[PDB]
């Protein structure tokens, strides 16, 4: 039962910031568990409680959103890919929610569109770590 | 009935005995330091008292019994019992009898000195849900205490010498209380898609220790069976030590 | 949507000042002209329950002793009881009462608002998602906002991008989240009192700013939740009793990276201070950990000093001696063990976890210190409290 | 009337039969003596007669029912040998409790603690007992009760001497009243004068029963007849070897006479008839003699001079 | 003289539990130790193995003092009853004996083919009877040429054959001229071995000797036992009324008491008139015996069945 | 001599105890097993404080396992009172027994540290084979002045009983109390008091232990942490060199010996 990403509501807090989720703009990422979906405000948000330790041994499969397919002020709950397979970008000067603004992607040329239009580079989920989070948060939201 | 005329010898022979009384003073002291310390410092200090009563009540019915069958066989007074008018059904009986209330009483002064240092220091405890929780508490107790007394009749009947019955009785104890709780948290540190975790709390019903625990904690598995599995491990442990003490 | 001038305002003085005669009004409300208005204590301006109720678009106003009443609710409108426009810079809304279920104080963009003493009840019906924010600060650089009383808003006092101000003194009860900060780089925020509320202080992603003397009494499932705040300074808060309603966290360090936490006091909680593993290496030091039934939350295996120049925090259930005559203890303090982390990081074990085998692994950890995993230990803790004062 | 009537069994534990065609008949006040030496032929014939064992090949009639029904074992004592008592428990409390096991009234508690000699060392714990001292308490729940049966194994082990005594007069003071017993002991003089039947038996089979008077006459074993005040010296001394035996001719007034013991001893009065005896003593062969030879008998070759 | 006990009165606590004792002991004599109640029969025992100290009064073993390390090798003593050491092997525990007594090693294989033991040699104690652990103590006892041997109660759990081959080797160790002291309590069947008794009671040595002196030195009467007689009450209304105390055994046989000077009239009675088929003539026996010298100091006869 | 003749038994007898080569074969597995988590987390400090714990748990306890039965077990099993007929001393069938469990000690740990050391010189790369040599050279020669203090305090519990099965009582009581609960009542002399009852004397307690006397003498150089002394922390308040402190463990044997014989001397 863990294949089924769940859709938004507008009642709908984060994980770890307990916010509303759908006051924001960018991608929004989700994980379900398969013993009860928990969602996030941003997805670098997700990726921060993702590389905790108590959830890296966890079984849970991980969404986020395609923005090649979808506009990034109001994103559509509609083709949901799997997290693990993106394409994300950094260092864009577009407003997330909580961390630094990781726009996912899933054709990695739309990635590769947005990383020249802002002056981004694309990276895989694999390369994400705690040390890129808190480096590309500072570079945004600093000076 | 012949299986209380036993019963009366081993009361009398237990109370005398020297190395009991110092682990029932034992625990007896530590079953009012930890509420000392549990008050000072009404379910935070039960579960502390359910760590301590899993250490010394398998260890109080262990040392009851582990000569209750070859201690008499190495004494004599086993072949000279049998030719009396006696069933070996009725002396195992009988034993178990004796020896059940013994630590039928150690849990009186075990936790009648503990719920009177919980009763006349926390000032305010709210007696009625002390009365029912440690009514709980003292029978549990005794049922975890009768399956060790069980345990101790079925390797009592297997040895042939006192000393390797102490050797395997506390090979019994290692095993029961903790060996197989340990080898539950190794299966799951060594790998987490090796063992199911569902299957987990099912397994806990293959342990007494455990199952003690879960009835002083009130999930997958109701309250009720967990009552009718404590007693399904005396029910068959007896009946497994008549079929030993049977082909002597 | 009528203007002020359309009342009857009786001049006390021929420097635009007036004054509002004791009697109930109608309708919105709009201030073009700088008028340093005073008001009578039965001036209950109420409106019908549309628009915004008293809206600002000029310099240095004076707003004083006003009483609102049912503005509108339309919050993506932002139907406020008193609305700042951009150009009403150095604005002063002293000493008002509100009752009205949208946006209690809304400025936006605005220079050295001072928002002062005000009593701002917001609903009691709706359900907590659209009640609006206590008092609204949106890309303000200088506000004062000291000593009000917001009750039963949404979110309390939100605060969006904005630079310099001062939040002093303020009472702030029932509400979802104490105080919301949102990217405010350089704030600072002084002995404000926050109780029963599902979020005490909201640190989101500003930088830079102080904390200090706050008080949170009763609040639900976090105490303080501070996500990506840099260069802090989080000192003389005093966190208590953090029931459930998250289990309870005083303290919910997430992903703060340099920051000084010093001389707090988090007490009666079910979790201390929580702190993640992508937040670490801050200097953490001084603080009171009393009462707590587990002190700190540190999943990891990397060992974290929390002791600054050599003095550490209290603990409370620390066991530990002072032989020479210091306020340091002389035996290092770990608030973790190994199997206190196999409880976190495997939730199955909590069947387990009144085992004599975990008794047991207790027991050979304190004895056998190479299974000890580098947790979060400070070496000399403190003796005393030394929070002495903020217990009063 | 029998007491006991093992009536041709066979005890057997695997391919091996360790008790081969035994067939007893204890009387209804006769002393039997079991003495086995190689096999287990006098352990395992207690346990049959108790109602420890079963008969594979046979069958045992205690007090003419099974020897396993509880209304034999209410008549019935036992002492096994070393037997240890429980050492926390006090002398009067054990007999006390083995008083309600048998069904005994308690007013023969304090009678028979009297009736061993346990009364200074009643109400003391049994490891504090000697033992000998627990002899006398394992004794007294074999007379619990009335008893019709009693089998003491080895039951004066650690005696004293005088008690040793004492304790075969209460034995000849019970079996007239009508209470049949069987000994088992490893020393046999001192068991001989109060035995009434031997049960001497080998490895397997049962070698020989009957009386101490029938088995010195079967098993020709020599017997010494020396004899003083004699009658004048020289034609009385010399007339044994033409008899059939040789007759040590002793000078300072005795006649050592050796004999055969079918010319049994004092034949029919010829050995006292001549008119002059004077003071004969009789030297007969023990009990112990006559053991050795029904080990000679099947199997079992002696030993050197001295080895054992 | 083997064993010199002179004048010793061994107290401790001002108890006196020994008390004036002269028991001298002969270069080829076996001796026999009974004692009932008075601690003499462990005490003197332990004065002549050297391991008490005689108060007021010497004890001299072969000439030399009793705690000469040079007279200890020439001692032998099988105690009451010893479970050696468990997991020891049979060799191994002899061999641990031999190094400590000085003897050779060549004694010690050729004592456990003396003693019967060589097919349970090379075995753990733990797997031996009570009838095995007597046989390997007195392998110990005759280890290095002994010439006192000292045994307390060697025939105990023993089996007949091996009681009568135990006594047969004592037989063999009198001619060698080695003296032998018999502390025992089986009293009925030490006596036809033994050359002197020595029973003491309540501290005082009471009688010492040898048999045909100790009936010499205490008037006791033959007890005649006479088997296969025609009726059991037709001979005991007779004997009881002529003054001598009868009781039967069986169905037909009876004892008679004498009082030695009636023995021989009686025994007309026995041949010419109803002929039985066996007549066996005792003297007093040991056993006989250590009951009247006890009752003669101070012991008091019980009841007909009171112990 | 007869010293020696006593000791080849006891040799003979120690190592036929199944009950010893369990748990002298534990120490091997456990010290080998202790070192294999030293070597996979490099450290150094930690690893030394936990094998000196270690052999606190063990070697008290094969050292009661071997002589708690040592007289008292000689003496209901009758063998005790023929010996003394023998040409021996009361003093010589002590000393030769404790020269004979002496040595099983004294290879009960040269069987664990040595394979210990074997689990450290080919498990971690590049250490100092002169370090390892002296660090475990002095665990040697003074785990067995541990495990000969607990020789030597068996037969001072052995000559007072008169019953092998109160023996075992009074072992249980001897090793409950030197070991962890004289740790734990100076711990709570010092957490109910915090440090204020006696700031000199209290570092003097320690000498009245020899298994605190034991970890000091370790934990010389590797102090490293702090927080794993814990209550060892005093040792740093004790003004005494390193050569007392191995003068103090020999004392603790050479006062519960001639306490040893001189009970024995009037058994
Ligand atoms: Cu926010
Ligand atoms: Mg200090
Ligand atoms: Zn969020």
């Amino acid at each position: 039962q863990s294949l089924e990403p769940v859709a938004f509501h507008d009642s709908d807090e984060c994980h770890v910031c307990g916010m509303i989720i759908t006051d924001f703009p960018g991608p929004k990422g989700q994980a379900v568990e398969k013993r009860g979906v928990k969602k996030f405000c941003s997805t670098a948000e997700m990726l921060g409680w993702w590389l905790q330790p108590e959830n890296r041994l966890l079984d849970a499969k991980l969404y986020v959103h395609d923005m090649g397919r979808s506009v990034w002020e109001k994103p559509d709950d509609g083709h949901l890919i799997d997290a693990t397979s993106a394409y994300y970008v950094v260092g864009t000067s577009l407003k997330g929610a909580m961390g630094a603004s990781l726009a996912s992607f899933a054709e990695e040329q739309d990635a590769k569109a947005l990383a020249g239009m802002h002056g981004g580079r694309v990276l895989r989920f694999e390369e994400i770590d705690q040390a890129l989070l808190q480096e590309a948060a500072s570079m945004q939201h600093g000076g | 009935n012949q299986v209380w005329n036993i019963a009366r010898k081993e009361l009398s022979d237990g109370l005398r005995n020297r190395w009991l009384l110092a682990i029932s003073l034992l625990f007896a002291v530590l079953a009012v330091g930890i509420a000392w310390l549990g008050a000072a410092a009404i379910p935070a200090t039960i579960a502390s008292l359910a760590s301590l009563a899993t250490f010394l009540m398998p260890l109080i019915a262990l040392l009851l019994a582990y000569d209750a069958i070859v201690g008499e066989d190495e004494g004599g007074t086993l072949m000279l019992l049998l030719t009396y008018p006696l069933g070996r059904g009725q002396i195992l009986l009988g034993k178990f009898v004796g020896h059940g209330l013994i630590l039928a009483l150690a849990v009186l002064i075990g936790f009648g000195c503990a719920a009177l240092a919980i009763a006349l220091l926390v000032e305010g405890v709210e007696l009625g849900m002390l009365f029912w929780a440690f009514g709980r508490f003292m029978i549990s107790s005794t049922l975890l205490g009768w399956v060790f007394l069980a345990f101790a009749y079925v390797l009592s009947g297997k040895v042939n010498e006192k000393s390797s019955a102490a050797g395997l009785a506390l090979g019994v104890w290692f095993l029961f209380v903790l060996v197989f709780d340990l080898v539950l948290l190794a299966l799951l540190v060594l790998s987490e898609g090796k063992f199911n975790p569902e299957l987990l709390p099912w397994l806990l019903l293959l342990n007494p220790t455990d199952i003690y625990r879960l009835i002083n904690l009130s999930l997958p598995v109701p309250a009720a069976v967990l009552w009718l599995c404590l007693l399904a491990w005396i029910g068959v442990s007896l009946l497994l030590a008549y079929a030993i003490f049977r082909r002597r | 949507a009528p203007q002020s001038i359309t009342t009857l305002p009786l001049q006390p003085d021929g420097e635009n000042r007036w004054r509002l005669p004791a009697g109930e009004y109608q309708g919105q409300f709009t201030i073009e002209q700088p008028m340093q208005l005073r008001c009578e204590p039965g001036a209950v301006i109420q409106s019908q329950g549309q628009g915004s109720s008293l809206l600002i678009s000029a310099p240095d106003v004076l707003v004083e002793g006003c009483t609102l009443y049912e503005w509108g609710s339309d919050l993506t409108a932002m139907d406020s009881a008193v609305f700042i426009l951009p150009a009403a810079e150095r604005a002063q809304i002293s000493n008002n009462r509100m009752r009205g279920p949208g946006f209690g104080v809304f400025v936006d963009g605005t220079r050295d608002v001072q928002v002062i003493g005000n009593e701002i009840d917001g609903d009691a019906g709706v359900r907590s998602q659209d009640r609006g924010n206590g008092i609204h600060l949106f890309a303000v650089s200088g506000a004062r906002v000291l000593h009000n009383h917001v009750r039963n808003a949404r979110d309390g006092i939100y605060i969006d991008t904005s630079n310099g101000n001062h939040l002093e003194g303020n009472v702030i009860e029932d509400v979802r989240y104490g105080v919301h900060y949102m990217f405010a780089n350089e704030n600072s925020l002084i002995d404000n009192v926050t109780r029963r509320t599902r979020t005490g202080y909201a640190l989101m992603q500003s930088r830079k700013l102080t904390v200090t003397g706050n008080r949170s009494e009763q609040d639900q499932n976090y105490g303080i939740l501070m996500n990506y705040i840099t260069y802090s300074t989080i000192t003389g808060n005093f966190v208590s009793d953090v029931q459930r309603g998250g289990e309870g966290k005083a303290l919910f360090i997430y992903n703060s990276l340099f920051n000084t936490i010093e001389n707090n006091h988090f007490e009666k909680s079910s979790l201390g201070i929580h702190l993640t593993a992508g937040s670490e290496d801050n200097r953490i030091s001084g603080n009171a950990f009393v009462g707590n039934q587990q002190q700190v939350k540190y999943v990891a295996s990397r060992t974290q000093e929390w002791s600054v120049d050599g003095r550490g925090n209290y603990w409370s259930d620390y066991l530990g001696w002072d032989r020479n005559n210091d306020g340091l203890g002389d035996i290092a303090y770990e608030p973790n063990d190994n199997v206190d982390r196999l409880l976190w990081l495997y939730p199955q074990v909590r069947l387990l976890m009144n085992s004599p085998s975990i008794e047991v692994l207790r027991w050979v950890q304190r004895a056998f210190p190479v299974i000890k995993s580098p947790g979060v230990q400070d070496s000399h803790p403190l003796m005393k409290l030394p929070t002495e004062k903020l217990l009063t | 009337m029998n007491a006991v009537e093992i009536q041709g069994v066979s005890q057997r534990y695997g391919s091996m039969t360790v008790l081969h065609d035994l067939n007893l008949n204890l009387g209804e006040g006769e002393v039997l003596g079991l003495f086995g030496h190689n096999g287990a032929g006098k352990t395992t014939s207690m346990k049959l007669i108790l109602g420890l064992l079963s008969p594979s090949e046979g069958q045992v009639k205690v007090l003419g029912r099974a020897p396993n029904d509880p209304q034999v074992r209410r008549q019935l004592g036992y002492l096994p040998e070393n037997v240890t008592f429980y050492p926390q428990l006090s002398g009067r409390e054990t007999l006390r409790h083995f008083a309600r096991l048998k069904g005994a009234a308690l007013t023969q508690v304090d009678e028979l603690l009297e009736q061993v000699g346990l009364a200074h060392a009643a109400d003391r714990r049994v490891k504090t007992y000697s033992k000998g001292m627990r002899q006398r308490l394992g004794l007294a729940q074999a007379l619990l009760g009335e008893p019709r049966l009693l089998l003491l194994d080895e039951p004066t082990v650690g005696l004293d001497p005088i008690a040793t005594q004492d304790l075969y007069l209460l034995i000849d003071r019970l079996r007239q009243r009508g209470t049949s017993i069987i000994l088992c002991s490893h020393v046999l003089p001192g068991v001989e004068a109060h035995i009434n039947r031997a049960a001497i038996l080998a490895k397997g089979c049962l070698q020989a029963v009957g009386s101490l008077s029938q088995l010195r006459a079967e098993a020709g074993l020599p017997v010494r007849i020396r004899a003083s005040g004699i009658s004048e010296r020289d034609s009385w001394l010399q007339r044994w070897t033409d008899a059939g035996h040789s007759a040590r001719g002793l000078s300072e007034s005795s006649i050592e006479v050796v004999a055969v013991n079918g010319h049994k001893l004092v034949l029919l009065r010829q050995l006292l008839g001549e008119g002059e005896p004077e003071d004969i003593e009789i030297h007969q062969p023990s009990l112990e003699d006559l053991y050795r030879y029904y080990m000679e008998r099947a199997g079992d070759v002696r030993a050197q001079e001295g080895r054992l």
